[PDB]
């Protein structure tokens, strides 16, 4: 299973900070609101990382 | 904060916004030269916002200063949040006003039923996204521990408390981590985590501040 095809998850902490997944929907890199902890793969701190990483998945 | 109300301009002066180019998680201000917040909230160039209460505007009594240094406690676990606490020092110290005060550290740890006052700038809605404008409050007791356990088995530490409503539609949410839960006038929780927001059966999880208050003082006193 390739982790840049999983749905972006925020976790069970309470931050509101704004990291990037992979859509593979929309074949982009988007932002979502990342809670600060138990981050899952699907999960970059640029858009540039996330391109890096996952593009083209 | 779900289910709460509008606090109202600077009635929580205590209450900071930590601002990594927008809003990210709270604090609480604990001296002229110090912030109280969450581990998970680490990040390297947090401006502190000192004084606020909208936070998309600039409304006259705003302080924001740099920190300096963000000391995560030496045992916080990423995996089990078991230490989710981190003191973050001010560059320079706040001007103290009626705008801008600190809160006490507990001489005691607090009881559950206890009424505290949790406050933030997160999300609003249970289902869904609505960030405030403003500073909104929730009056919620603090919970057993065994009710705690109960809701979240294998997971509370000596470390946490639950606080909030079983029934559900009140609760911290993202955007409130490292917020405050003040009890009686002393800082007793530090918004944590949680299982979805408002949940039923699902309170939220929050730092508990009284089994941290030797290491506070000396680790502040020590940098
Ligand atoms: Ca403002």
């Amino acid at each position: 299973p390739d982790f840049c095809l999983e749905p972006p998850y925020t976790g069970p902490c309470a931050a509101r900070i704004i990291r990037y997944f992979y859509n593979a929907k929309a074949g982009l890199c988007q932002t979502f609101v990342y809670g600060g902890c138990r981050a899952k793969r699907n999960n970059f701190k640029s858009a540039e990382d996330c391109m890096r990483t996952c593009g083209g998945a | 904060i779900v289910g709460g109300y509008t606090c109202g301009a600077n009635t929580v002066p205590y209450q900071v916004s930590l601002n990594s180019g927008y809003h990210f998680c709270g604090g609480s201000l604990i001296n002229s030269q110090w912030v109280v917040s969450a581990a998970h909230c680490y990040k390297s160039g947090i401006q502190v916002r000192l004084g606020e209460d909208n936070i998309n505007v600039v409304e006259g009594n705003e302080q924001f200063i740099s920190a300096s240094k963000s000391i995560v406690h030496p045992s916080y676990n990423s995996n089990t949040l078991n230490n989710d606490i981190m003191l973050i020092k001010l560059k320079s110290a706040a001007s103290l006003n009626s705008r801008v005060a600190s809160i006490s550290l507990p001489t005691s740890c607090a009881s559950a039923g206890t009424q505290c006052l949790i406050s933030g700038w997160g999300n609003t809605k249970s289902s869904g996204t609505s960030y405030p404008d403003v500073l909104k409050c929730l009056k919620a007791p603090i919970l057993s521990d065994s009710s705690c356990k109960s809701a979240y088995p294998g997971q509370i530490t000596s470390n946490m408390f639950c606080a909030g409503y079983l029934e559900g539609g009140k609760d911290s949410c993202q955007g409130d981590s490292g917020g405050p839960v003040v009890c009686s006038g002393k800082l007793q929780g530090i918004v944590s985590w949680g299982s979805g927001c408002a949940q039923k059966n699902k309170p939220g999880v929050y730092t508990k501040v009284c089994n941290y208050v030797s290491w506070i003082k000396q680790t502040i006193a020590s940098n």
